[PDB]
RNA sequence: AAAGAGAGUUUGAUCCUGGCUCAGGACGAACGCUGGCGGCGUGCCUAAUACAUGCAAGUCGAACGAACGGAAGUUAGUGGCGGACGGGUGAGUAACACGUGGGCAACCUGCCUGUAAGUUGGGGAUAACUCCGGGAAACCGGGGCUAAUACCGAAUGAUAGAGUGUGGCGCAUGCCACGCUCUUGAAAGAUGGUUUCGGCUAUCGCUUACAGAUGGGCCCGCGGUGCAUUAGCUAGUUGGUAGGGUAAUGGCCUACCAAGGCAACGAUGCAUAGCCGACCUGAGAGGGUGAUCGGCCACACUGGGACUGAGACACGGCCCAGACUCCUACGGGAGGCAGCAGUAGGGAAUCUUCCGCAAUGGACGAAAGUCUGACGGAGCAACGCCGCGUGUAUGAAGAAGGUUUUCGGAUCGUAAAGUACUGUUGUUAGAGAAGAACAAGGAUAAGAGUAACUGCUUGUCCCUUGACGGUAUCUAACCAGAAAGCCACGGCUAACUACGUGCCAGCAGCCGCGGUAAUACGUAGGUGGCAAGCGUUGUCCGGAUUUAUUGGGCGUAAAGCGCGCGCAGGCGGUCUUUUAAGUCUGAUGUGAAAGCCCCCGGCUUAACCGGGGAGGGUCAUUGGAAACUG
């Protein structure tokens, strides 16, 4: 860049872009160790809806995505469950 | 931000300002809600038509008059009435 | 209400048909000769060619750790907001891109406004700083220390999710309201008043929820281009079932299943093009265009990708690849004027490397304030429109001198010269505007909120700010003095005589002129059209009824298939009842602003600028009529 506000921008994007992708990825392993479970029936495919359940909204409140996409996947999970 | 703000119209050195409502967004003589009156400043009693109802019912839905507009609508006095209908 | 001009040219002469040419208007124009001023506008149409050099995007110390000052008072980095606005261009694009009208019970929305709940308790870091290390340079690593409205858990809190009860409902999918059970999801302080210090409190903030406003996303009916010497096109293509993904519906994506979908009412393909309000012309219907101003779209050296964010696949942000320019110590690095000026090149052709944030509007800030090549102004160019100056009045049967003359005269010409007068413009010197509202700061008054303030909202006074610029504009004097050119004169078409040339030089839009008496070639005198201009060229409309719906034709002038049978399509005898698609009519919503038109008003008039109105649709919802077509 050249502009002296764009050289900020740049590096103070990545600072962001690694908090993100940190917990971003904690959310989808989650949601990857509960549809597993859900199909083997096991008694563990209960409360691990709880914490997928906890990871999504939390990524509401920090900002990371939109409550509608948070809202959605809950209750596309919960089918699952059976 | 919707706000009521002067629009410059006229010739060189003569010029002559429509009172409109507009984002803060747009270009100074571009998109416009709508128009409320205008304002005659090279006129030595600076002479200002005004809506008095269009106003009032802007200014409820989160519409803030500039500094210039503040003071046209103050000396014509309708602030008064923002004022009381606000606590009434 | 409005309401339409023709002429020349085929022939020995004529009447028709028929083409060609001319008289009118308009340019973002160019070129040629000439050239005084003022006002308002306009100025790379070609190479979306390549770019020297300056400036166009920052701000906040009232969120957190420094230097001047005897430790009072002012100035880097983390962090927040903004850079997605404002500004440029017209390459691509023949499609929901745009115009017009709808739908979203299928959607999102920072800042702004209102309302309701709170803003409680901890933890671990890391920039800066300080050493070491690497490299030419860009800049990269390692060790140690520190803070925050930076970051991460915790208590409490969902109309977020699941399971239900009720009602009221709608357009099929479904919607609205309330109740019950269970599970998840939040936060920050800063500046001041009071008290005491507990604490309370004002302002700006912080988190969640619901409304309004604003800005966007998706879908749909209709509308606006050439070629059939371009006849087939398509395979995630067409529909279905389950899932994924998105703010949201959807082959948007995936697995399975079936073979569908579009097209002579023109698919596909090639060529060309941003779209509109509007502009030019026209009696009108139409024809051509889409520069300036306004709305939407696409693009940012050429391709591809994603991150951050409320919003981007981002003009002055990042990553990779390519072409080009530059710096290298050969290891590697740095760039993007279709921002404002400016340079080279192309071209018949287009401007200053200017002054200011004083006004308006933007970003940040609590506020002064900072930034703003947006925007206000100034500079260059007869590029266009408008205004008026290059003098007025009286003055000879008539100055001189040109030019002609059957030599007497005629014409330039009342124009000279003379007398009298004026200063728009000029030169000099004096007076000197509006555009200014402000904000902030100081006193008050009244309110809501207060245990009380501080403070907040409204009202009145005091003070403060001009790039233009001593600009516009007045009054004082002197000067007729410095200020007129361009094209035509055979007909079309207003305006004719001499001399020179002799089918030569030459002229020309058409008819056509010139071969030793040319109103047509060249020059004079005179005249005619305009005038700071005037001519030529290029492009568009008109005249052109010469694509004829308004508004033409086919015996001999161009023009009836050699004739039949017939699918689609077009058109269809008489009466009654009904319907309401076509048809006519009322109401509501909308067709932005600017522009043409009508009525008023300001610039000393006009151009120009304001206020109001009108017009403009095979438009949407709804109510009527039944003659005509269905
Ligand atoms: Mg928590
Ligand atoms: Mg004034
Ligand atoms: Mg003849
Ligand atoms: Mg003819
Ligand atoms: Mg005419
Ligand atoms: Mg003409
Ligand atoms: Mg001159
Ligand atoms: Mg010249
Ligand atoms: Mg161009
Ligand atoms: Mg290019
Ligand atoms: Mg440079
Ligand atoms: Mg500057
Ligand atoms: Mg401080
Ligand atoms: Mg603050
Ligand atoms: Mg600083
Ligand atoms: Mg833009
Ligand atoms: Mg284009
Ligand atoms: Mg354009
Ligand atoms: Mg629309
Ligand atoms: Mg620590
Ligand atoms: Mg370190
Ligand atoms: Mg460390
Ligand atoms: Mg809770
Ligand atoms: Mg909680
Ligand atoms: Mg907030
Ligand atoms: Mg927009
Ligand atoms: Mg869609
Ligand atoms: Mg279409
Ligand atoms: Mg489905
Ligand atoms: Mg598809
Ligand atoms: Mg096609
Ligand atoms: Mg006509
Ligand atoms: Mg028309
Ligand atoms: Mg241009
Ligand atoms: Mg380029
Ligand atoms: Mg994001
Ligand atoms: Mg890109
Ligand atoms: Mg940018
Ligand atoms: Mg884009
Ligand atoms: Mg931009
Ligand atoms: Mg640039
Ligand atoms: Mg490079
Ligand atoms: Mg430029
Ligand atoms: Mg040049
Ligand atoms: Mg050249
Ligand atoms: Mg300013
Ligand atoms: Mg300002
Ligand atoms: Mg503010
Ligand atoms: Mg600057
Ligand atoms: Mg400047
Ligand atoms: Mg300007
Ligand atoms: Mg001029
Ligand atoms: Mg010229
Ligand atoms: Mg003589
Ligand atoms: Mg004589
Ligand atoms: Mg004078
Ligand atoms: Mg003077
Ligand atoms: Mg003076
Ligand atoms: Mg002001
Ligand atoms: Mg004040
Ligand atoms: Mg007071
Ligand atoms: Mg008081
Ligand atoms: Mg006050
Ligand atoms: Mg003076
Ligand atoms: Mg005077
Ligand atoms: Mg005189
Ligand atoms: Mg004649
Ligand atoms: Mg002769
Ligand atoms: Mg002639
Ligand atoms: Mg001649
Ligand atoms: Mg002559
Ligand atoms: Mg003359
Ligand atoms: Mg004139
Ligand atoms: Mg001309
Ligand atoms: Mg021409
Ligand atoms: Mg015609
Ligand atoms: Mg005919
Ligand atoms: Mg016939
Ligand atoms: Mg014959
Ligand atoms: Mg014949
Ligand atoms: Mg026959
Ligand atoms: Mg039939
Ligand atoms: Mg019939
Ligand atoms: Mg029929
Ligand atoms: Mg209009
Ligand atoms: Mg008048
Ligand atoms: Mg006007
Ligand atoms: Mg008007
Ligand atoms: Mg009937
Ligand atoms: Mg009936």
């Amino acid at each position: 860049p050249n502009i002296k506000s764009a050289i900020k921008r740049v590096k103070t994007a990545e600072t962001r872009n690694s908090r993100n992708a940190s917990q971003r990825s904690a959310m989808r392993t989650a949601i990857k160790k509960f549809d597993e479970a859900a199909a083997n029936n096991a008694d563990n495919a209960k409360d691990l809806y709880v914490e997928a359940s906890k990871k999504l909204d939390s990524a509401v409140s920090k900002g990371l995505i939109h409550k509608n996409n948070a809202a959605r996947n809950k209750s596309r999970l919960a089918a699952k469950l059976a | 931000a919707v706000k009521i703000r002067l629009k410059r119209m006229g010739s060189k050195k003569k010029p002559f300002y429509r009172i409109v409502v507009a984002d803060s967004r747009f270009p100074r003589d571009g998109r416009s809600i709508e128009t409320i009156g205008t304002y005659n400043p090279l006129l030595d009693p600076v002479e200002v038509k005004i809506d008095e109802e269009a106003t009032l019912k802007w200014m409820h839905n989160g519409a803030k008059p500039s500094d210039t507009v503040r003071n046209l609508l103050s000396r014509e006095g309708i602030m008064e009435k923002f004022h009381n209908q606000k606590l009434g």
